[PDB]
RNA sequence: GUAUGUCUAAAGUUAUGCUCUUAUUUACUAACAA
RNA sequence: ACGAAUCUCUUUGCCUUUUGGCUUAGAUCAAGUGUAGUAUCUGUUCUUU
């Protein structure tokens, strides 16, 4: 699988987690100030902390899943094994 | 007691050579060598060659293979090394099967605690004294926080000494902005954000100083 | 568990008398030693002290009739208990982070400097303004010192984490400590055989140390659990104070057990005249008593 | 014994299962002695 | 039963602390002691759990 595919299908994800539940021009100054709803960045701030959070946690126990010497080496083995 | 090397292939010794194999691979035989107290690097070598290597094989030869075996026998005679390789056998193994055809404790382990010791101990001296530097340097910057804490409890307010720098363009990050490489120029407007973080900055700093 | 405003300002050093001791020895942040009694009705006779700075490491000669005092500017004083005029030491090189007489005999005098040496001060000695010896084999600020209990030997720990086991004059280290490890408060358990010199580290636990050799120094079990920027004495067990919150009991056997609420800081002792009663030092007159 | 590298070298910046006792090994280290 | 959300696991995908030069393998593999330290040994006794 590319990044190409890997993108649009994480893409369809997060649109499925959305799924769940103006333009105002100075130009003069070029300032394109799109005054938006600030319960929405706050729902998008607190969600996508959250996704991070679930993945930042999904590596924390596949971390804690147990031929080396060290921490470095044991990993190291294991990327060969995989092979 | 000082003496000239030798003797016989104790089975935790053949471990102990296997286990540094691993570690050090078939061309730094010294280094193995020295990991066994009783055993030479040539003795080392020749036994990992001879009889410990796992790319080896000692399972009995079919009669086919025997044929082979013998034939080269008549035809190659008693030069067992290129016969071996022939047959695709360690030499010595060969022959004996060519013949067949025809007709304390203590010392063990400290070399072992030593052993086990050295192999989980893999970084040249250079590394282990900066860690050391690392800790000791850490203890003494708790040290000093101690100190400067203390005087502040007592009521004395002491800043906490610069590192003493190394060079006329040393830097100090916390002084100014490491090198402020500015964002993009904005297209949109970012004043109000700008405000937001800026209280959130200033809040936090309160906090700390709450804290 | 009952408490007594003393100090206002911050920092104190709270000890109490020798072995048969009654008597409870502050010495705040507030530039002012001060005595108050174990019986509750708490009895204040203020031993006021010349020099500016607040005063920092207070404790008692073996006789209980003049008690050592350390502050910042350069000056320690002996204080005799109840009188309060005695002999005087207004001139150092900087302050003396932690100073402590002899076990013995109260009139060898131990004082440990910021600059790394250390001074010894007799009775007669005092009179001339000399030493008998200096040490000068810790490199940092010492803060910690502390005799092994017989009057000969003693130990002296240091900001740069090593612990110093010398005999009383010799000026001669007996054993150097150490390296990984860290050290802040130097105090000898009340140990039945008296091998034992335990010591407070920085990073949240509290050693223990053979200290008969002085050469044996091979830890049993560590104490710990005590978050620690503040200090520890024992008597079976031993309690220790920490940094953020509160106060830790300890079986000196097993190293575990209660943990009682200190209101911060931590200074704790035991009166040792009874079994059971402690002193805590909170910042800023909050001395707690069990 | 060195390269080398840290350290010190004084003036106050105006806030409210264990403990123990020992004896023995081995290793490493040691400009300390032989 | 279909739709959705939450949780756990399994299969794959991602390698997520996952080898960072070159030379003659870069070169050569010892004969030590006592004194001290340090650690590591092992025993050794007793205590109480």
């Amino acid at each position: 699988i590319s990044y190409d595919q890997l993108a649009k299908l994480s893409y369809e994800k997060t649109l499925r987690n959305l799924a769940t539940q103006k333009v105002q021009k100075d130009t003069k100054t070029g300032k394109i100030t799109i005054a938006d709803d600030d319960k929405l960045v706050n729902k998008l701030a607190v969600s996508l902390q959250s996704e991070s959070k679930k993945r930042y946690e999904a590596r924390k126990r596949q971390m804690q899943n147990a031929s080396f010497i060290n921490d470095k080496n044991k990993q190291f083995n294991e990327k060969l094994s995989r092979e | 007691p000082i003496y000239v090397k030798g003797g016989v292939w104790t089975n935790v010794e053949d471990q102990i050579l296997k286990a540094a194999v691993q570690k050090y691979g078939t061309h730094q035989w010294s280094k193995v060598a020295s990991l066994l107290q009783k055993k030479t690097a040539r003795q080392s070598e020749l036994r990992w060659n001879e009889y410990l290597n796992p790319k080896l094989n000692f399972t009995e030869f079919s009669k086919e293979e025997d044929a082979q075996l013998l034939d080269l026998a008549r035809e190659l005679p008693n030069q067992w090394r290129t016969i071996a390789d022939m047959m695709a056998r360690p030499a010595q193994v060969c022959v004996e099967r060519y013949n067949r055809l025809l007709e304390l404790e203590d010392e063990e382990k400290e070399m072992l605690a030593e052993a086990r010791a050295r192999l989980l101990n893999t970084q040249g001296k250079k590394a282990t004294r900066k860690i050391r530097e690392r800790m000791l340097e850490e203890s003494k910057r708790i040290a000093e926080l101690q100190k400067r804490r203390e005087l502040k409890q007592a009521g004395i307010n002491v800043a906490i000494k610069k590192p003493k720098k190394k060079y006329g363009t040393d830097i100090d990050y916390n002084e100014d902005i490491v090198y402020e490489q500015a964002p993009m120029p904005g297209i949109y407007d970012t004043s109000t954000e700008d405000r937001q973080i800026k209280k959130k900055f200033e809040q936090f700093e309160r906090k700390v100083n709450r804290k | 568990i009952r408490n007594y405003p003393g100090h206002p300002e911050g920092t104190t050093a709270l000890k109490f008398l020798p072995k048969t001791g009654h008597l409870i020895l502050s010495g705040g942040n507030d530039h002012t030693i001060k005595i108050w009694d174990f019986y509750h009705d708490y009895e204040c006779l203020r031993d006021f002290q010349g020099h500016n700075k607040p005063i920092k490491a207070l404790r008692f000669t073996e006789d209980c009739q003049s008690f050592l005092s350390s502050s910042f500017d350069r000056s320690v004083k002996i204080w005799d208990t109840e009188t309060g005029k005695v002999k005087t030491r207004l001139h150092l090189n900087s302050t003396p982070a932690d100073v402590e007489s002899r076990p013995t005999n109260p009139h060898e005098f131990i004082v440990g400097l910021s600059n790394s040496k250390i001074l010894h001060y007799d009775d007669r000695v005092s009179e001339n303004q000399g030493l008998v010896q200096t040490y000068d084999h810790h490199l940092s600020s010492i803060l910690a010192l502390k005799y092994f209990p017989d009057g000969s030997k003693f130990i002296s720990s240091s900001e740069d984490k090593t612990v110093r086991i010398w005999e009383n004059q010799i000026n001669v280290p007996i054993k150097q400590i150490s390296d990984t490890a860290q050290h802040s408060m130097p105090f000898l358990n009340v140990h039945p055989s008296q091998n034992y010199f335990c010591a407070q580290s920085m990073d949240n636990r509290i050693y223990s140390f053979s200290l008969k050799p002085k050469y044996k120094r091979h830890p049993k079990k560590i104490f710990k659990g005590h978050s620690s920027a503040g200090y520890g004495i024992s008597l079976r067990y031993i309690c220790s104070g920490d940094s953020k919150s509160r106060l830790f009991t300890w079986d000196w056997n097993t190293s575990r057990l209660l943990n009682n609420i200190n209101k911060p800081i931590t200074q704790v002792d035991w009166h040792p005249q009874e079994t059971s009663k402690v002193i805590c030092s909170g910042a800023a007159g909050k001395i707690y008593v069990c």
